[PDB]
């Protein structure tokens, strides 16, 4: 393999899960123990950017699904959002600036600012059922804190 | 108008309050918010005193019965682009000599020997008492849970195990009493615990890149490879003369592997080989080195290259 990929699941730190809230925009809820299996699983490959060894840049990917989250500038200000890219060129491991994120893990716990726009990172709101986005104020009220669970099984 | 899905059924137990907003993403607006009945009716009351009924952009359930179960709608179209959401929702009662239906139960999970929280879902409403959360009692099996700082701790709408173990497994319930109109009801959600295996820092194991040199003829091409014993979150990497290799570079390439140790997944190995196509003159001033890293710090070992002995 090219690039170094993993499988994993990610959940916020109140414990709400990631789903798909209309192909191209994501959300996060708690899942009752029925639609477990409406989680969105990624692949997050280890792409270089900064190796500063208390981060590790990122590429954070729909699955099977070929989508990539990334920033931009959307109104002047930085923004998540999910693009299509093609298949066969990705996932590489030389990635646009855009879809790097550096995974920082303070106490097991996953924060993943941008390399684009640092100071800005993934974030969901305290709020059922909302988008992911990118939040700047990190503490702010908004929850910048994650959870990891591998796919292996 | 046209249509709009939403598959994920909520399933709140009857009894008790309930709101359902509609699902509104980056785009909301003021004024267009309204609630439908079940096969398309009229907008589900208006009145406050009323049961089913739509509030403040809100549809609301004062006591809500298992009759309720059912498919709802709500509609947006501030200026023409009508497309009525679609809700289906789901009532239950209590199964016999439970606290709880387990068909509404939320799977939270903490890892043990560590300090963690579970969260009490969809209070974002009943949190309107003066922008407070309502005070949450705790129960475990329709036990009550002692809020003591010392084995619990109860914030908000969430409850701090402290020192997570296998036996904190179990159903857990909070409850909350929501004053609605004067007059309080009753709220609870369920939520399943279950334990995670502790997650213990190791630094991984280069085996193969162990600082040494190799004889190459100076045209050829060689691979060097990186043995790393270590977690399958650990990461393999050549990085040459202070840089890493380009994925855009004509004859250094690298090829990533990784095989899970069934016996013991914190000792599986990563592979990273690099393929030098053709050795060049500068590959002998610098050594190849390779670099374990994960979140608790790097590990280093290299392969310096010198030309055969005379």
């Amino acid at each position: 393999a090219p690039v170094r990929s993993l499988n994993c699941t990610l959940r916020d730190s109140q414990q709400k899960s990631l789903v798909m809230s209309g192909p191209y925009e994501l959300k996060a809820l708690h899942l009752q123990g029925q639609d477990m299996e409406q989680q969105v699983v990624f692949s997050m490959s280890f792409v270089q950017g900064e190796e500063s060894n208390d981060k590790i840049p990122v590429a954070l990917g729909l699955k099977e699904k070929n989508l990539y989250l990334s920033c931009v500038l959307k109104d002047d200000k930085p923004t998540l959002q999910l693009e299509s890219v093609d298949p066969k060129n990705y996932p590489k491991k030389k990635m646009e600036k855009r879809f790097v994120f550096n995974k920082i893990e303070i106490n097991n716990k996953l924060e993943f600012e941008s390399a684009q726009f640092p100071n800005w990172y993934i974030s969901t709101s305290q709020a059922e059922n909302m988008p992911v986005f990118l939040g700047g104020t990190k503490g702010g009220q908004d929850i910048t804190d994650f959870t990891m669970q591998f796919v292996s099984s | 108008c046209k249509e709009r899905e939403e598959k994920i059924i909520l399933v709140s137990s009857a009894n008790e309050i309930d709101v359902r907003p509609c699902p509104l993403n980056p785009n909301e607006h003021k004024g267009t918010i309204t609630w439908y009945k079940d096969d398309s009716k009229t907008p589900v009351s208006t009145e406050q005193a009323s049961r089913i009924h739509q509030h403040k952009e809100k549809l609301w359930f004062v006591p809500a019965k298992v009759e309720d179960s059912g498919h709802y709608y709500c509609v947006v179209r501030n200026s023409s682009y009508c497309l009525r959401i679609k809700i289906s929702a789901k009532f239950v009662e209590n199964e016999p000599n439970l606290c709880y239906n387990a068909q509404a139960i939320f799977k939270q999970k903490l890892p043990v020997a560590g300090d963690g929280g579970l969260v009490c879902p969809y209070m974002e409403f009943f949190k309107n008492e003066n922008n407070e959360l309502p005070k949450l009692q705790w129960y475990k099996d329709c036990k009550p849970l002692l809020l003591d700082n010392i084995h619990f701790s109860g914030v908000k709408d969430r409850l701090i195990v402290m020192n997570v173990a296998e036996k904190h497994r179990g159903n857990y319930t909070c409850h909350a009493s929501y004053t609605y109109l004067g007059k309080q009801y009753p709220i609870t959600r369920v939520i399943e615990f279950i334990t995670l295996e502790e997650n213990k820092p190791t630094r991984p194991v280069i085996v193969s890149p162990a600082n040494e040199t190799m004889e190459v003829d100076l045209g050829s091409q060689i691979q060097l490879i990186c043995n790393v014993t270590g977690q399958l979150s650990d990461i393999a990497y050549w990085k040459w003369n202070g840089s890493v290799i380009d994925e855009d570079d004509p004859v250094l390439g690298e090829d990533y592997y990784s095989v899970e140790n069934p016996a013991n997944k914190r000792r599986s190995t990563l592979i990273t080989v690099l393929n030098i196509s053709e050795i060049e003159s500068r590959f002998y001033k610098h050594p190849f080195t390779c670099f374990a890293k994960n979140t608790h710090g790097i590990d280093a070992a290299y392969i310096q290259l010198i030309y055969p002995v005379t």
